[PDB]
């Protein structure tokens, strides 16, 4: 067995789920990134 | 605060390491028992779909580095907006090879028996479609995005003079044979590699 | 001094008229703004009863 | 250059274009042949300035008009480039705002010592150094009550830092010590800002071309301070920017440069400065090394310092186009190819 | 063969294809919505001209939920890992590319709609850039649509 | 086996950030698209009232999470199935994580919008076309955690 | 097995956050728009106990957060069920990860919006409505964890 | 039921009721000195009229005192892990939101007394703003007091 | 044994380490960045000086609080000493530690900012030492906590 | 059991850590107050061997630890106690971790205080009053250590 | 066990770390000093083979390294004690850890001290002393890797 | 139990680094260096092949990490002891990481060296003997693993 708490299916969940996430917190840095151009909404 | 984390994750690693290491038990830090007891249909979706993922990540990439300096450079030279969409297309095929290469792989993804699951060609048949996925959605990436850098240039030497982008193509077609080399690559990689069985 | 100012503008201001009466009271010597601070002169407001403020 | 065009990806190729309107040496060669100023304008509507003096139409057509509506499109492209800009950009865009902010702010307060009216000291200011309270530098006269007044909700309050006000108001003396320690506070802190969130390929092509102005407006404090100043080294330091090229160990020799001879054997130690005050027009060599630095900051692509050698070079432009028009009609020609083109 | 943490795989699949794809689709829609609020202050009439990127992001928030509902009916308690793993593969795969051409077309989306209002040639070209930017979901979405047939069998 | 102890954890925690991510996503675009409001209702105050639908529509984001919490609260239990805690987890992360993204659209629509159509009114009909494609972000990801839950408990052992 | 030692421990850690996280948007709330106050009421200052009502609100949000702390806390104990502390964590992390958003909400509005209503007058019933907007998040967030701690003991064995 | 490892999330909670009330009063106490420090150079007639921000921060970290000495008088070799959870659970409740609060009286305690000098009328209003800071850790005092009350209470 | 294992003086000979490291990272700060303004406030006023050394006692006092429970934590560590045991020195020498700390910042910054002007006006000396009381309790705060606990460090054990 | 297989290696971390540290702090100490010395003294040479204070009372912290770290040094067995190494490790930190700190506060110290005295001649007496606190910090993590070391053979078996 | 397989794995690391870590503050020392002297002799090229001596001084502590690593070397073995291996790691962090300080020092002194000797010439006596004290920090480390490797393999049995 | 079946992966990663973080330093100093050498040749060509010197000075490094791997490589063995495999690990890490070090100090060095050899020709033969204390620390690392990997099957069994 590989271990009895970090069995197979558990470690492999764990890399499921940390791939996904590293998805999701790079796609957050970048939405959250996103800057508004307010130059071209005022009348200046 | 990240590096906050990547020293913490290091940290408990290491004394992780030493403390199973100490202990008499530095074997059950088992890496090679991870790979002969975790699934085999893990590797192979998961060098499927990060083959198709990582091309089109950088397809798109490339996409907007030589579209948005496309259109920002074809302001006062309008007559660029349509000859110089092959700087589009070059980045764009990147896509089109990791699309090709997931199919041709998930075609090597069927039912294998519980018997003979552990085996070792099921197992080889993994290991090959994962690596075989992320050289090719690895490859894309980086020559889409090699290629949108080099297509951004040639979209604004376009513009500066037309004589240029007969000139500056010529760099994106020696930034266009990394994608076709990794369609090769990943190709040879899982060429042995049979079905699950 | 900040008493003081206070007595005599509720006191005899009412004499002066209803109209000439505005609230600014306080006191800042800090340039930090510029409100608060009774003269005649200025149209931002005015002293309600014939009230000059000596600083020596 | 792989996280620049999403931001700066429309902003880099219209200013990428607007570099290709730049005069070329034959442009410039065609426009010296001219006999008129009528002639010099249709000579100009054929390059990117086309129909820019339509509505003027050959009668109250002057050199100073030319002068005026040349730089006026040009501030109509910068701010167009900067209604398009966002985040670290369009804060870049704003610090090169503030050193014109600094110049109207000392040409505002020098307008009412000599009791010039108001309406007319206001259409000499710049017009990319607009604040919303410039005309109300009028109100006072000292340094302190145009500070606590108006000048705490500029963004200028920071540049505040080493002018003290010893409860004298203002002569034409001070407001020019005032002008050069507002613009040393401001080329530190841009060039705190260029190194702190500009990216690297933008960093070290807008380091030297902020650190040239840094030299160009030492040695120029360094030479002017010979004949209308009469100030302590100690002083005169506080006035010098410590960015450039040359300042840990020539600006320490131009502060207590006494003599002409102390300023020149104070800049034939540093490499780049050397030669320029032996012969010729010292500002024409500064223009010179300004467009050779403008240059070879537009063959570095995804950089946002083409912003700045892109304006640069365009107010170099407006200032050859009005020298030209200038000697075209005033007749003399003696010296009209004085112009500087690297293009 | 099929254990208890198999439909794990699954269900986070049939998430992160909802939930990647509506990043991408609110990022296209958000960063090019920027440029068409800055191009229709000064040009009005081109307001549903430039309403094209929004649209195309839409898109790709619909290719998205196709994948999302096609797997939730091919969950059960008793699926194999093959299932759940397959199901992972078309949930990842459709999901980092409508998040990729989500990026892209909001990044094409805005700079086509102020290149637009300066020069009128440039709505033809940014249609057809944002064109190859949208069949990269498709792209996305063949994979996926191909691995869920082969889910039960 | 097919029901074990630490099968709740899933299930609350898809409870959880059902509610959560939608109100970060709501709270952004009340914030963002609010802020806009404040700025642009000091010169032109008639217009408050129609400036705040970038903020109901983002309120609507958080009713989006409100629904599916409850729905997946009242589906919680003591001895449920490792497979409808997965389920419950995945229909909590679908309205959660969409609904942030739809949040992050509309504040950032709604900030730009909202400051746009003070100087030109035709960019308000605009503003809410862009603003019903950053909504139905947060419909779709609402329709996913439904048919989910719908299949959370259906055949479960 | 069905009822563990470690099994308050959720729930002693979601009595913990659901006041933590709760108190954090609060004090963001009170701070950033406390800020605010004492910028335009220096200015203004007949207008302190007008403009006291993002406060207010933030307040209210801290309020939330200890009505489901003192009863997450009654329902604690020893040889409780992991499923009750599964449900105890849920519901701490419902009031407390989304009244921070709420806290967020408020004072990066409230703020603005004590800048923008000392100018204009009729621009503060609008910032009233939008910070009505930005706490009921907070309150959705309570929602789920009450309907979520009614279900903890309610029929566990 | 009451292993060895257990005084370890008491001795814990000991430590982070103080700590994070602690580092909440000393940003609290921070901000205000140098808010204090800068307006009562020209105003020094209102200097112990500004200490109240000060105090304020003070009062926090006397709430992670009290709750620190109640779980230091509980614990104990052999107790529960419920009474060990019980005291981290505590600790954590004041210490993380006196920290919040200690932030919130730092920020609301700079920029009042650095605007109370200007606007004389803005002082009633920073002691209003500043009680619905201090509120935000007697929040986590009550939790805290609360949960130690039932650390052992039904405990085998 | 059970109660008192091997690696119990670990987390002892750790609450014996981070009592006297911490506080003295807390009172480096103190002395440092107030340290700076009593030399940057001396080239024009050099006449107080020795009143000016009030924030650099203040923190020097931190260091002392620091060193006083470490001297008490490491003359209670022994080989068979029990796992509560080190766990509550752990909390002493934690509570000392990270309470310091802050202590330390709250000194350093006051100190800076009360040095850096009561140069300017003479009045504020008696106010920046009514803000540096303040700042300095709370590590006498997490001196008491501590002192609590080593009063309970071998106390009923077995 | 008291004395296993890995217990020389807390002692060697602490050996190595006692001087390490120190090191660095020196270091620190050194490098910023030479910097203030050599750009100080330019223009008034004079000062040379009088500011020289700074680096020595940087430089007698890392004897700190060069004693400490030949104490432990000559402590270390192949068959010693767990409780010894993990004494040696606490004094070693005890040593390190503090005159890394005291070495920061007297390399800002220093060049802050050679920078101005320069310019006003008496602020040397208030530069080494300041540094003397400043090393006492190392002068406290010293004794500690030679307290813990002390103590690491004292009644072990 | 008391000399197990892994055991020459931390000598080996030890072997490296000396001279890793001090090469990595020898090339710190040589190159930001170098700047400084490549930088100061284009107006006096008379002080090159003068200013030169924190290259030199920064050369020093590489072989102070070497030194070190040579002698943790040639006491490695297949089968030495674990203890051996713990203290052959502890002599090459002591000499690696602490001659990159020493590099920093000799690095962020020698520039500020040869840029600053060409204006006055009575500035390098002094940059000679404060490089003593930032050099003889990396020869303290060497003093305990030296009283460390000659305990390595004195009474170890097994 | 003495010589494992993993043993070769630690031989493998040393024959690895020498090559990757050696490559990598010897990167730096050809590209920094090339930089300083394209800037100042554009006014001074006649220095073009003067100023060769800094990128062949880090070309040696990538050579000295070349003849590590290629003589680390020809040990490498199936049945290779775990000692063996520790000390090619030692060896790699001793040429790469001293390697990079090295390349570092050659790019930092020779850019400046070549910017102020163009303007002073009395600074090339300080800048020679500059290059040549920072390519001295690359020398020492080889020394170190030539000395090293010498060790790696003396007394190795089973």
């Amino acid at each position: 067995i590989l271990s009895s708490i970090w069995t197979e299916g558990l470690l492999m969940c764990l890399i499921v789920s940390a791939l996904l996430l590293f998805i999701l917190i790079v796609a957050l840095s970048w939405i959250s990134n996103l800057d508004i151009t307010y130059g071209a909404l005022e009348k200046s | 605060f990240s590096h906050f984390l990547y020293y913490l994750v290091l940290i408990v690693v290491i004394v992780y390491g030493l403390y199973k290491l100490f202990t008499g038990h530095g074997s059950d830090i088992n890496f090679g028992k991870f790979l002969l007891r975790t699934s085999p249909y893990m590797w192979a979706n998961l060098g499927i779909a990060l083959c198709v993922g990582l091309s089109v990540v950088g397809a798109a990439w490339g996409i907007f580095i030589t579209g948005s300096s496309m259109i920002g450079a074809g302001v006062r030279a309008p007559r660029i907006t349509t000859k110089n969409l092959i700087s589009i297309i070059f980045c764009e095929v990147v896509a089109i090879y990791g699309l090709i290469i997931a199919i041709v792989f998930s075609s090597k993804l069927t039912v294998a028996t519980a018997e003979n699951m552990y085996s070792k060609s099921n197992l080889y048949t993994g290991y090959s479609l994962f690596w075989a996925g992320i050289t090719v959605g690895a490859s894309n990436l980086i020559c889409g995005i090699a290629v949108g850098i080099t297509g951004a240039t040639a979209a604004i030497s376009d513009a500066a003079d037309s004589a240029l982008f007969v000139k500056i193509l010529v760099i994106e077609i020696f930034g266009s044979i990394l994608g076709l080399l990794g369609l090769i690559v990943g190709l040879l990689m899982a060429g042995k590699a049979s079905e699950f069985q | 001094l900040s008493k003081c100012k206070s007595e005599l503008i509720d006191a005899f201001g009412f004499l002066g008229g209803n109209a000439f009466m505005k609230d600014k009271k306080g006191k800042i010597n800090k340039q930090d703004t510029s409100l608060h601070q009774y003269a005649s002169l200025v149209d931002t407001e005015y002293e309600p009863f014939v009230m000059y403020i000596i600083n020596l | 250059g792989v996280y620049f065009n999403i931001d700066n990806g429309f902003i880099e190729g219209v200013v990428r274009g607007y570099r290709n309107g730049l005069l070329s040496n034959n442009q410039y060669i065609n426009l010296t042949q001219c006999d008129t100023l009528e002639d010099l304008k249709l000579q100009l509507s054929s390059t990117d300035y086309g129909n820019f003096l339509s509505s003027v139409s050959s009668e109250s057509l002057t050199t100073s008009l030319i002068q005026e509506y040349a730089s006026s499109k040009l501030y109509h492209e910068f701010n167009y480039i900067r209604d398009q800009s966002s985040g670290s950009t369009r804060k870049f865009m704003d610090y090169i705002t503030y050193g014109y902010m600094i110049d109207n702010v000392a040409l505002m307060i020098t307008g009412t010592i000599h009791d010039r009216d108001k309406g007319e000291i206001l259409q000499r200011c710049h017009p990319l150094g607009w604040f919303d309270t410039l005309p109300t530098l009028s109100v006072a006269t000292d340094l302190e009550s145009l500070y606590e007044t108006v000048l705490v909700d500029t963004p200028l309050a920071p540049y505040f830092k080493n002018c003290f006000d010893t409860a004298e108001e203002l002569d034409d003396m001070n407001i020019e010590i005032i002008r050069n320690k507002l613009y040393k506070a401001y080329l530190e802190d841009f060039y705190n800002f260029v190194t702190e969130e500009i990216p690297e390929p933008a960093k070290e092509c807008m380091q030297t071309l902020l650190g040239f102005e840094a030299d160009r407006r030492s040695i120029n404090i360094a030479l002017n301070s010979l004949q209308s100043s009469d100030i302590d080294p100690d002083l005169k330091s506080d006035l010098l920017p410590n960015i450039g090229k040359l300042y840990p160990l020539a600006t320490f020799h131009l502060a207590q440069a006494q003599d002409f001879e102390g300023v020149r054997a104070a800049l034939a130690n540093v490499y780049e400065y050397r030669g320029f005050l032996e012969t010729g027009n010292l500002e024409d060599h500064f223009y010179q090394l300004e467009m050779e630095l403008c240059r070879d900051a537009f063959t570095q692509q995804f950089a946002i310092s083409t912003v700045w050698a892109w304006m640069k070079s365009k107010e170099q432009e407006v200032r050859n186009i009005t020298w030209i028009a200038e000697c075209i009609a005033q007749n003399q020609r003696e010296r009209i190819n004085n112009y500087i083109s690297v293009y | 063969l099929c254990p208890v943490y198999a439909p794990f795989f699954g269900a986070i699949g049939c998430a992160s294809a909802i939930i990647f794809t509506s990043l991408g689709a609110a990022y296209g829609t958000a960063k090019s919505g920027v440029g068409i609020c800055a191009t229709c202050v000064l040009r009005p009439d081109l307001l549903f001209k430039n309403i094209v990127p929004v649209i195309m992001a839409g898109i790709i928030a619909i290719y998205g939920l196709v994948v999302s509902v096609l797997v939730c009916y091919s969950l059960g308690q008793k699926q194999a890992l093959y299932t759940g793993f397959i199901q992972l593969g078309a949930g990842l795969s459709v999901g980092l590319s409508g998040l990729a051409a989500g990026f892209a077309i909001g990044i094409v989306g805005d700079a086509g709609v102020r290149g637009s209002s300066q020069q009128p040639r440039l709505f033809v070209g940014m249609i057809l850039i944002l064109i190859f930017a949208e069949v990269l979901g498709l792209y996305g979405l063949i994979v996926a649509l191909l691995l869920n047939s082969r889910a039960t069998q």
